RNA sequence: GGACUUUUACUUUGAAAAAAUUAGAGUGUUCAAAGCAGGCGUAUUGCUCGAAUAUAUUAGCAUGGAAUAAUAGAAUAGGACG
RNA sequence: AGGAUAGUGGCCUACCAUGGUUUCAACGGGUAACGGGGAAUAAGGGUUCGAUUCCGGAGAGGGAGCCUGAGAAACGGCUACCACAUCCAAGGAAGGCAGCAGGCGCGCAAAUUACCCAAUCCUAAUUCAGGGAGGUAGUGACAAUAAAUAACGAUACAGGGCCCAUUCGGGUCUUGUAAUUGGAAUGAGUACAAUGUAAAUACCUUAACGAGGAACAAUUGGAGGGCAAGUCUGGUGCCAGCAGCCGCGGUAAUUCCAGCUCCAAUAGCGUAUAUUAAAGUUGUUGCAGUUAAAAAGCUCGUAGUUGAACUUUGGGCCCGGUUGGCC
């Protein structure tokens, strides 16, 4: 029941990860919009429904 | 009859045995004899606030193997020692010593939780300012 | 010390979070009605419990009850008026059996659309929540405003709206006079 | 504690005052007076509420101090005066008369009378006693105390007081048959023919009533007022006549005269 | 727009029965001149700590710290 | 007013159980939560609908019922009828 | 029997008697207990809560006592003691925020030393004075209601078409993609004004301004299972960390740290603690007791609970309310 454990490596994996900055990219719409758009991303631009729908494919 | 007692005129019985075998609730057990406010580091409350005496290792339990970094709190309202862990990659290094931190439960109502023995709190925030906060680099520790 | 003010809330969330069929015959409704939360189809879920609690225990009491038939005949008039329940069928077994599209159905949103006058259940929103539509002479911006019945041919554009008259609008406005400022006078 | 309450909190007035729930946190508290607290409709209550002509309680009071009303035939510039059922409140103004006769919902009704009417009222015999000097007396609902009574009048008997001069002109028994009027209790307003009293020695003679279309209700006697013999009262009934509609009917009505 | 209306059977009467701001809003009154609610009752404060006119109490503080 | 009173449980109806609140009637607060408003003219001198209803448990009160379950009665007749 | 009280009463006194309550739970102990109207959840039955807008009660640091008064054992009345505490020239003198605002302290934990009597009402000798009662505004993501963050065209490829579009045109029909391209629409914001208001703030209304990345840019949690959503890429290599629980991590990590993409709820979304449902895991409805936890070793027995059957049935007559049923 030691409670002295080593505490040097804390937030090792954190601070040696590689920094990569978050890709700029267009806005979604908010609120009745997005759901316009996951309505027709689901329901009437459907052409993949691998099982029964397929909704984040990896590559492939 | 299958053994309860049936008759119209029986509700003494029936309501004096379901009062002695609701002793064999935990939750009714806990409540009727006020054990948070009497035996429970916080006095029953929700959060507590503390000072950070000392940051500990804790190696966690099998078949894990890690040091899960938590802190010997001194507690404000009641001066009992608790264990807290310091949940994130890093944030033992924001908690340091002598800082006050609130403290929370963990959400197993006591039963500490996973890997971690013995400790049953969490650290939310240190130097009023949430470790969240501090994680994600929204805020910085008042240094002065 | 004064009277306490008296709130409800409007809505229920539903029992299970995670669905598939749930959740994907509420985007089927949001999307063909238009509508911007989930809370939108709970509140209308919500008014069905209390129509069909009401309904229920009103069932319960047998006929020529004067409890049941007041009000009874009450629930049987105001969804008549609302349009929700249709002229026949007039019974508490059939104000039993009413669903969510139902009710959608009379949103002034849709309403606008059905009607004309919007090509769209998004644009019929926009311009509801933009003054351009008055259920009477009154312009109403509220999209689930319950269009009742008598109503739906009152249905137009508003008379100080663009769409209406009086005013050519702000954005066309300036344009113009941007085009008057190159042009000439 | 310690001594009587000055003060009425709104959601603790008498519920048929009708007064809304918001706007304001006290209530009118009728002054000390001719009726029960709960039984009574202040003077602000009646000129504002009811007949709508002051907007607040300084124009009541300042309808008031100009004496323009009088309840049973005396000014009463008091705003909380407990005026209660079957008080004769005069306007010189408007040259106007009404007599506070509850309608069939249990409420003070806007009834008017005309002068002939306004010159008298009613008194329910709430006590016959001798008084010093062995001088009998009465005392009516009103707390009137009226010096030598009819000898045949008793308790529960209805008696005309003159309103001019504090005095009796006639007075009606109480006994089967007789048109009475409901004041009190959860028949209040209703209008009907006794159809006979049961004792219960010891507490609390209750009435048999019914009314023009043969319904019944039993009430304590203590809520029932003599107002007539079999029909044409003393008093003229405000519209309804205590007919207690039931609200099936009630709403047939509503829908058979707002679509003419 | 929706209001409501007064008319009175002479400005007098008017003036006798409308509240005093609203005359002063039609400026048939004039806002009378007094002081903030707290200073009022700050010197009704002080004032309860005189008895009589004062003017004795005034008079003797003069002579006591003349002489 | 009695040569006049077997007691009790149970159930029916009535009443009582403040207001707010709960359920609920009506009413386009622009909708809604709400609120108790409001509506209609001839706006030329005012006319009119409302502010319901139900539930509110046990105890007490009045009432009908007399199944169910207790209780009491004439046996040393100290019995009833008169 | 007397005394006292406004009055009944061991309320008190004198004398007298030996009573009074209790396993139908007295007496005592605890309460993180003021009681009720009510609140949360709930198929039904239930469970938990109710300091807190109304009603009743109690208290004004803790006790006790009393004056005036119709009414107080009053505390923004007094007297004393106890505790705390202010001023002082040391002689003395003055105190009571569980009123409003405000401060300290305590803590996980709760706002302005603001304006006003215009309304609701209340008090007074009183229409007039006064009212931190009350209202107004300020702080305020407690809770609640509604509900912006886009809509619509033209140009790109889909394709579901008919005369076997032969191989595609035909005035097909554009749902989706072209960080294009077009002119429209509006309030968030800002303000003439009016309205509002006691005066204002705001709302409602409204002249003029007010979107192109319409940067006027929505978040909070997650993506192995429970449980909706990746075996994509880089990092780390039982470390760091994650993980309510089962489990991830020891060199291909769908579970950690990130980027991309996706999912859920959305002006809200997580976390802790409590409580309700789920819990037929408290059980009256409605649990279980051979072996999973649990039939006392056995019999007697009081209180409790429960306890066989039987006493006017049957037939007849009359009144007599309700659905329609036949102009
Ligand atoms: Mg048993
Ligand atoms: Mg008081
Ligand atoms: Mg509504
Ligand atoms: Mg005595
Ligand atoms: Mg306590
Ligand atoms: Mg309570
Ligand atoms: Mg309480
Ligand atoms: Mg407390
Ligand atoms: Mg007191
Ligand atoms: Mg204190
Ligand atoms: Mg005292
Ligand atoms: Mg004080
Ligand atoms: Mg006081
Ligand atoms: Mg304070
Ligand atoms: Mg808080
Ligand atoms: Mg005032
Ligand atoms: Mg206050
Ligand atoms: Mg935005
Ligand atoms: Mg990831
Ligand atoms: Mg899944
Ligand atoms: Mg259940
Ligand atoms: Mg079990
Ligand atoms: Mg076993
Ligand atoms: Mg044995
Ligand atoms: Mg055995
Ligand atoms: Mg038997």
């Amino acid at each position: 029941a030691k409670v002295h454990g080593s505490l040097a490596r804390a937030g090792k994996v954190k601070s040696q990860t590689p920094k990569v900055e978050k890709t700029e990219k267009p806005k979604k719409p908010k609120g009745r919009a997005y759901k316009r758009l996951l309505y027709t991303r689901r329901f009437v631009n459907v052409t993949l429904v691998n099982g029964k729908r397929r909704m984040n494919p990896g590559p492939s | 009859g299958k053994g309860k007692p049936r008759g119209l005129n029986s509700a003494r019985k029936l309501r004096v045995h379901r009062r002695n075998n609701r002793w064999a609730e935990n939750n009714y057990k806990k409540r009727l004899l006020g054990t948070a406010f009497k035996s429970s580091p916080f006095g029953g409350s929700s959060h507590a606030k503390g000072i950070v005496l000392e940051k500990l290792g804790i190696e966690s339990k099998q078949p894990n193997s890690a040091i899960r970094k938590c802190v010997r709190v001194q507690l404000i309202k009641n001066g009992k020692k608790v264990t807290a862990f310091v949940p994130n990659d890093g944030c033992l290094n924001f908690v340091d010593e002598n800082d006050e931190v609130l403290l929370a439960g963990f959400g197993r109502k006591g039963k500490a939780k996973g890997d971690i023995p013995g400790v049953r709190f969490k650290v939310v925030k240190v130097s009023g300012v949430s470790l969240l906060a501090l994680w994600k680099e929204k805020k910085e520790k008042p240094r002065s | 010390p004064r009277a306490p003010r008296t709130y409800s809330k409007t809505y229920s969330t539903p029992k299970r979070p995670y669905e598939s069929s749930r959740l994907d015959a509420e985007l089927k409704l949001a999307g063909e009605f238009g509508l911007k939360n989930k809370k939108e189809i709970y509140r209308i879920s919500f008014q069905l419990s209390k129509i069909r609690r009401a309904a229920r225990d009103l069932l319960t009491r047998d006929e020529k009850d004067p409890k049941r038939l007041f009000e009874g005949n009450a629930l049987i008039r105001r969804l008549v008026r609302v349009g929700v329940l249709s002229e026949d069928k007039k019974k508490l077994d059939y104000v039993l059996a009413l669903k969510v599209e139902d009710f959608l159905e009379r949103r002034l949103q849709t309403q606008v659309y059905k009607l004309g006058l919007a090509k769209s259940v998004h644009h019929a929103r926009v311009l509801i929540t933009q003054r351009h539509i008055a259920v009477g002479k009154q312009i109403v911006n509220i999209p689930s405003f319950m269009v009742r019945l008598d109503s739906e041919k009152h249905i137009d554009f508003a008379p100080t709206s663009p769409f209406g008259g009086a005013r050519p609008g702000r954005v066309a406005r300036r344009n113009a006079a941007r085009k008057a400022e190159a042009s000439g006078e | 504690a310690r001594g009587p309450k000055k003060h009425l909190k709104r959601l603790a007035a008498p519920h048929h005052w009708l007064l809304d729930k918001l706007s304001g946190c006290y209530a009118p508290r009728p002054s000390a007076g001719p009726h029960k607290l709960r039984e009574s409709l202040p003077l602000i209550v009646f000129l504002r509420n009811r007949l709508k002509y002051a907007l607040n309680g300084r124009e009541v009071k300042a309808i008031l101090m100009q004496r323009h009303v009088k309840v049973d035939g005396k000014v009463r510039t008091d705003t909380t005066y407990p005026a209660g059922f079957m008080d004769v409140i005069t306007l010189d103004a408007t040259n106007e008369n009404f007599r506070l006769v509850y309608d069939v919902k249990g409420r003070f009704a806007v009834h008017r009378i005309t002068d002939e009417e306004a010159s008298y009222k009613l008194g329910k015999v709430k006590k016959v006693q001798l008084g010093k000097k062995g001088v009998p007396y009465v005392v009516t609902h009103d707390g009137r105390t009226i010096r030598y009574p009819d000898p045949n009048i008793k308790v529960n008997d209805t008696v005309k007081i003159d309103l001019a001069s504090g005095k009796i002109t006639d007075f009606i028994k109480f006994d089967a048959g007789k048109l009475v009027y409901v004041t009190g209790g959860r028949n209040l307003g209703r209008i009907g023919t006794i159809v006979h009293k049961e004792r219960h020695d010891g507490g609390f003679d209750l009435v048999h009533i019914k009314d023009s279309l043969d319904n019944t209700f039993v009430t304590r006697l203590n809520n029932v007022f003599v107002i007539g013999e079999q029909g044409k009262p003393y008093i003229s009934l405000p519209k309804g006549k205590g007919i207690k509609l039931s609200i099936a009917e009630e709403r047939d009505r509503r829908r058979a005269q707002q679509g003419l | 727009s929706v209001g409501f209306g007064l008319v009175y059977n002479s400005v007098a009467e008017a003036k006798k029965f409308e509240p005093t701001y609203r005359l002063v809003r039609y400026g048939l009154a004039e806002k009378v001149e007094k002081a903030s609610r707290q200073q009022r009752k700050q010197k009704k404060n002080r004032d309860k700590k005189i008895f009589g006119t004062g003017k004795r109490l005034a008079k003797k503080v003069a002579r006591r710290n003349a002489d």
